[PDB]
């Protein structure tokens, strides 16, 4: 987060 | 009021699509006479199929649909809709965070087939 | 009454999705602002989904269906429906024959997207 | 397609309502089973309700709505929608005219009543 | 989601038709804008209507409906229906006890007029 898909 | 649920004539064909509409990895599951018959699961922001299937409403005609994001439900709200007496829709949207667009998981069920 | 014409808000993505179900090669012709946006043909008796895209309403908001068979205009019947003031399907069914089913294809529209 | 005839289930009680709104006298026909049941008329511009009725939809559950302005049927537009799975809407429009507002003479049928 | 709520076009006339089932005194309260516009009281077992008029969305277009049993609100289910791209219905269910039949009081809301 961000750039490596991490979230939701 | 409940949603999600719908009776269609015993021991007929319909299909049942789902779309996904959010940053949330979307599950989808049909059931039919409380068994599980489909799953669909996905991620999309554009509208993705993220399944399609025929299946067959069996002796009870009870269907129905429930969405999850990693667990958790999602709120639904659905309706039914008739052409000429005689083309059927089931219609379901989700809902899986706070924007209340209830597109998050779509779901759309349709019959007869053939 | 004209049936298949929907005027949607302006600018506005929109999922459309069609399925077959007849012995005959369906064509589905899907216009924004008269102009067509989208073709989809294919043959099916099982629900299968001959066409599925992301199209945008455009300036004017208008699209329209149209649906034939073997050259022939399929009659239509559709509607609108929208679900907690905000989920929107726009739903067309068609017949090529003379059972009136309304399933040879059947085209649902959503929005919004994303 | 046909408009303006819907399957209910058999022997239920369900409301038909119509309501104006033209310049032309419209005569709304209730047809259950194919018999007269219910004839409403009236002329209004400002969606006079010009009857209502419980009726029973008998032994084979068909009802057909039939709308006409001194003698000349108007063109339909129907459909029926189910809330929660189990709250009926079966929805009439009517034109009589060249105008397209479909609005002419409304009819609402709804079940369960009770 | 939220249930009873509708936007209309802004500054449009519109219909509002209350139907009674239910041994509770149904209390109707049509809201344009978060100001009660109308306000329909009335009791039926048998689908009578408890109460019509015409009002006007006003300058914001938003429109609700609120159902109450002697001062206990019911629950809502409802829905918006567009036939031939012209005609608008939003219906309206509610629910004052435990049998869910959705029908205590029944609420047509249709548009245009005239
Ligand atoms: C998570 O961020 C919310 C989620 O995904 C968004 C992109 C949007 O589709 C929203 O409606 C959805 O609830
Ligand atoms: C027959 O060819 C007519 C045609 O195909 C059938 C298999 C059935 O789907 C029917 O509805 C369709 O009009
Ligand atoms: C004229 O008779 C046409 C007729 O009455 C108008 C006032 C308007 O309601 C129009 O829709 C209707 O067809
Ligand atoms: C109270 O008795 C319940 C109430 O009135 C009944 C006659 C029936 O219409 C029921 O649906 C409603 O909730
Ligand atoms: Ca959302
Ligand atoms: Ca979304
Ligand atoms: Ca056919
Ligand atoms: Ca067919
Ligand atoms: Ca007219
Ligand atoms: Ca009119
Ligand atoms: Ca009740
Ligand atoms: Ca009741």
């Amino acid at each position: 987060k961000p750039x490596c898909x991490a979230x939701k | 009021a409940t949603q999600g649920v719908f009776t269609l004539p015993a021991n007929t064909r319909f299909g049942v699509t789902a779309f996904a509409n959010s940053s949330g990895t979307q599950t989808v599951n049909v059931l039919v006479n409380n068994e599980t018959a489909a799953t669909f699961s996905g991620q999309s922001t554009n509208n993705a199929v993220i399944g399609t299937q025929v299946l067959n409403s069996g002796s009870s005609g009870k269907v129905q649909v429930q969405v999850s994001v990693n667990g958790r439900p999602s709120d639904l709200v659905s309706a039914q809709v008739i052409l000429t007496n005689e083309l059927n829709f089931a219609l379901v949207g989700s809902e899986d965070g706070t924007d209340n667009d209830y597109n998050d998981a779509v779901v759309v069920i349709n019959w007869p087939l053939g």
